[PDB]
């Protein structure tokens, strides 16, 4: 009414320019507002709106056109006081919000709208411009009094108009987005575009890299003390577009020049920076692949001619290159799938075709060299290998194996060498052999390693059966010699039929007894004895100093042919032993090279002169060797 | 040892490619496979694609009516069904290559390495080659009067057919995920067996040709 | 004179068969058969002196009762072990 309006105006003027009044004042004001609304307060609504507009105009009468560092100290303080006072006023006239705005504008929203109109006056551009000028101390200077910026930002966010838009929902940040975020984002883009190039024009790019990482960290930090939370992602995207994503050319050039050096600490930095953006790793993977390929190829180029006859050096060089670059990939580039794939492709390329394969005029020289390395590593040498070291080295051979592609040539070579190594009783560790076969099978399937498994179990079964022969021999008077035999399969071992031998009479008893024994335990089986690889012992109870010889069966036949006389020729020996011509020539040459057999001549070069069928061979009765148990073999 | 030469514009021939412009010259014709270096190969004598076990004349007589009272129709239906099945599968091998490759990237991105998709590629190649041989071995089998040496052949190629079906079944579904150490072993053990079997079939056919063992 | 003390010979195990293909699965006679391979496989014989795997001749007789190199009846003559 009228008798109430003057006192209520006095009270409202009291609540603004706050003086911390007591409960009696606010209670009597509320009583007035309740008294009017009972007797439907549209005219009171009009009076309140007009009073608010007039007070805002009075306030704007001062503080306008200051333009710097003071419109902030003005605006934030005015805003805090006005917001608090308006909240209290919404407290006082709270009967309007309950029974006249339910049949239509709540007083707090009206005060916000009027202050919004106080934003749509020259205050809007001056305040935002001063805030941006304050943040433009990004360079240095802790002059950003964060309470002079958070207040403005909170004012903008709160001023998102809601006058019956739909209803009070939550953070309505339309005004923030359309009046402050856009200018801030544009100015950030401009500032970074200028300073990034200004720095990049004077210094090596490593320092720029450090600075860019620091700036990204800083701008992530800033949104946690000044601005609103829903700007982190967008500001991050803008900074990622300006600092990086617009210098990929210089990044690629520096990446190559870094790889040519050995700096493994800032390569991680470049991986981080480039991976922050979408698909920027495209050129990095290809460039790394090319570099590691060329490194490995030119690395084994250094060995040159010496590698082609030494498996150790070749496999060692390949393993060294692979080890270094795998170590780099697993620390800097974080085991990224693409970089691991690049390493794998380059390793395949430079293992398969390189200087050694080119010099050997084929690409099946690397699997042969690997197989020969594994051979030389599993033979029984002077040193007695330690199990852990041997197992580790086999593990490394498996890597270099998994990088080759014609894994059949390797199988042929390994089968041949394992055959020799098993037949001649000359192997380091059955455990090592079994483990190697097992991991070949695990890495290439069951069909790959069937022949090797059979070749192994066959020597096992032969060792078994020889003991049973010994047991059965206790009832049949073993004539004069130790008989140890190794019965192999026929489809597995890479051995030919035979070499047309005639058995001497000194062995026929054991031969027939064992063949009859074998025929007993099995249904139908044909032992095709092969004498081209079988050794034994001779005692020579004919000479002066009781020597002992250790040679193949061919030497046994030829020597025992002299039990009658000592005047046989090439033809005379041929008749009684039925051996092939060139094989007999080779064996007689080996015998004459040894001091056992001499020709008619006393000091001839028998080692080189060819022998003719009508040439007598004389048993040298004066044979003598310094040591005992002479080993005559090649 | 078959010396042939490829050049541009009874011992020269034109290339059946849709638009290749080359000439193939050879020393002496034996219905052997020649490659035009334009991406296509064909046997020099007749003019269709390379057919290893079956002779050219029977291929002609089969392709004339490529598509007789009651049982001949059943035999023809069975054989042409198998032949067209293999041809329809082979014509879509581009889709098979793309499918296995996209599988390679999909399976590699889910925390798995490169060598695995490598053996997958090898298996696919062997599968396609085996199908291409079964194609013409059926043609050879059709024009054949039943005797002792025909039952054996018809019994071996059925097993090879089954193995191929097994291989192709493995790929699609059982390359699913995170079971490499067994699925790989099964695939390898299967495609080595398939390759060995197809080599056996081709050897049997050619030995039969040499020994005059078949009857038509 | 005597000059013999020890001997270590090496001999090959092989089936007693004139020809080696098994003529059913065309494998090598010593290898595994077409059944035992895609995963005891011994060699059986006959009166006409022909040789086949056991698991090949078994199915062959399960279908037809003729030795498949000679149009004659077939009965076992010697198992293989
Ligand atoms: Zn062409
Ligand atoms: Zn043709
Ligand atoms: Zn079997
Ligand atoms: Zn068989
Ligand atoms: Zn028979």
């Amino acid at each position: 009414l009228d008798q109430i309006w003057d006192d209520l105006r006095a009270g409202i003027q009291q609540v603004y320019t706050r003086q911390s009044m007591a409960k009696s004042r606010y209670m009597e004001l509320y009583t007035h507002v309740y008294n009017y609304c009972t007797s439907v307060g549209l005219e009171l609504y009009k009076r309140l709106k007009e009073f608010l507009k007039n007070y805002l105009t009075n306030l704007l009468k001062d503080g306008e056109d200051l333009m710097d560092e003071s419109v902030l100290k003005f605006y934030t303080q005015q805003w805090e006081d006005y917001r608090f006072s308006s909240k209290v006023l919404n407290g006082i006239c709270a009967y309007l919000n309950r029974h006249w705005v339910r049949r239509e504008y709540e007083i707090y929203s009206l005060a916000l709208v009027t202050w919004r109109d106080c934003l749509f006056r020259p205050l809007n551009k001056q305040v935002t411009n001063a805030v941006l000028k304050l943040i433009e101390k990004e360079r240095n200077g802790e002059t950003i009094n964060t309470r002079l910026i958070s207040g403005v930002v909170q004012s903008y966010v709160e001023l998102g108009l809601n006058e019956d838009d739909a209803f009070a929902k939550g953070p309505t940040l339309t005004v923030y987005k359309e009046s402050f975020e856009s200018q801030f984002l544009a100015d950030t883009e401009r500032f970074y575009t200028r300073e990034s190039t200004e720095f990049l024009q004077q210094n090596p790019v490593t320092e720029y890299m450090k600075k860019a990482e620091a700036r990204l960290l800083e701008e992530q930090r800033r949104v946690q003390v000044y601005l609103h939370e829903s700007t982190q992602d967008e500001l991050a995207r803008k900074c990622e577009q300006v600092l990086i994503e617009k210098h990929l050319e210089i990044f690629h050039t520096e990446f190559q020049n870094l790889l040519d050096a050995d700096k493994n600490e800032d390569l991680g930095r470049m991986y981080n920076l480039v991976s922050r953006i979408q698909d920027g790793l495209g050129e990095l993977k290809k460039l790394l692949e090319t570099h590691i390929h060329n490194q490995g190829l030119a690395a084994i180029e250094k060995c040159g001619e010496a590698a082609l006859n030494d498996p150790k050096m070749y496999v060692q060089t390949v393993l060294d290159v692979h080890k270094k670059y795998n170590a780099l990939v697993m620390s800097a580039f974080n085991n990224d799938a693409g970089f691991v794939a690049a390493l794998d492709k380059a390793c395949g390329r430079f293992i398969n075709n390189n200087a050694v394969t080119k010099m050997a005029q084929s690409s099946s020289k690397s699997p042969e060299l690997l197989a020969r390395y594994c051979d030389s590593l599993l033979k029984k040498s002077s040193k007695n290998p330690e199990e852990a070291e041997l197992e580790d080295t086999l593990n490394q051979v498996m890597v270099v194996f998994k990088y080759i592609e014609d894994k059949d040539v390797f199988q042929k070579f390994y089968a041949k060498m394992l055959a020799k190594r098993l037949v001649h009783q000359n192997s380091a560790s059955d455990d090592a052999e079994a483990s190697m076969i097992s991991k070949l099978k695990q890495a290439c399937g069951f069909e790959y390693t069937s022949k090797l498994q059979r070749m192994f179990q066959d020597i096992g079964v032969s060792k078994d059966l020889n003991e049973q022969f010994k047991k059965h021999l206790t009832n049949s008077e073993p004539l004069d010699l130790d008989f140890s035999i190794q019965v192999l399969s026929s489809g597995s071992w890479p051995f030919q039929q035979s070499c047309t031998f005639a058995l001497p009479s000194e062995l026929e008893r054991s031969y027939q007894r064992f063949t009859a024994f074998y025929a007993s335990r099995h249904s139908g089986r044909k032992l095709t004895w092969l004498y081209q690889l079988s050794k034994g012992e001779l005692v020579t109870n004919c000479f002066k100093n009781r020597y002992t010889l250790q040679a193949s069966t061919f030497q046994m036949a030829i020597l025992l042919q002299y039990n009658t006389e000592d005047a046989y020729t090439v033809q005379q020996l041929t008749d009684s032993t039925q051996i092939k011509m060139d094989i007999l020539a080779q064996v007689l040459q080996i015998l004459l090279k040894s001091k056992l057999l001499v020709l008619e001549d006393e000091n001839a070069n028998v080692d080189e002169v060819e022998l003719k069928p009508d040439t007598l061979i004389k048993l040298y009765l004066g044979y003598k060797n310094k040591k005992l148990r002479v080993n005559i073999n090649v | 040892d078959y010396r042939y030469e490829v050049l541009t514009a009874r011992l020269l021939k034109w290339c059946p490619a849709p638009d290749c412009h080359h000439v193939v010259k050879v020393q002496y014709p034996d219905a052997k496979p020649v490659r035009c270096k334009c991406g296509r190969q064909f046997c020099f004598n007749c003019g269709e694609n390379w057919h290893d076990p079956v002779k050219c004349k029977w291929l002609k007589k089969w392709i004339k009516k490529c598509d007789r009272s009651r049982a001949a129709l059943q035999r023809y239906l069975f054989y042409c069904n198998r032949y067209m099945n293999h041809m329809q599968s082979l014509r879509f091998e581009h889709k098979l290559y793309a499918q296995v490759k996209q599988k390679m990237e999909e399976m590699q991105q889910h925390n798995m390495s490169w060598i695995e998709v490598q053996f997958l590629k090898k298996a696919v190649d062997v599968l396609c080659q085996c199908r291409a041989t079964l194609m013409y071995t059926y043609v050879f089998a059709f024009y054949l009067k039943k005797n002792n040496q025909s039952i054996i052949f018809e019994n071996n190629q059925a097993d090879l057919e089954n193995a191929t079906e097994v291989l192709s079944g493995y790929l699609e579904r059982d390359i699913s995920q995170d079971s490499l150490q067994d699925i790989k072993q099964k695939v390898q053990d299967k495609y080595r067996y398939c390759e060995s079997r197809r080599r056996v079939l081709l050897q049997h056919v050619h030995e039969g040709y040499e020994k005059d063992l078949w009857e038509y | 004179r005597f000059e013999v003390k020890k001997w270590n010979a090496v001999a090959l195990w092989a089936w007693d068969i004139v020809v080696d293909n098994c003529a059913i699965c065309r494998n090598h006679i010593m290898d595994l058969c077409i059944e035992c391979q895609a995963n005891e496989c011994t060699v059986a014989w006959g009166v006409c002196n022909h040789a086949f795997h056991f698991h090949c001749i078994s199915r062959w007789l399960k279908t037809r009762q003729v030795c498949p190199l000679d149009n004659r009846e077939w009965e076992f003559q010697k198992y293989g072990h």
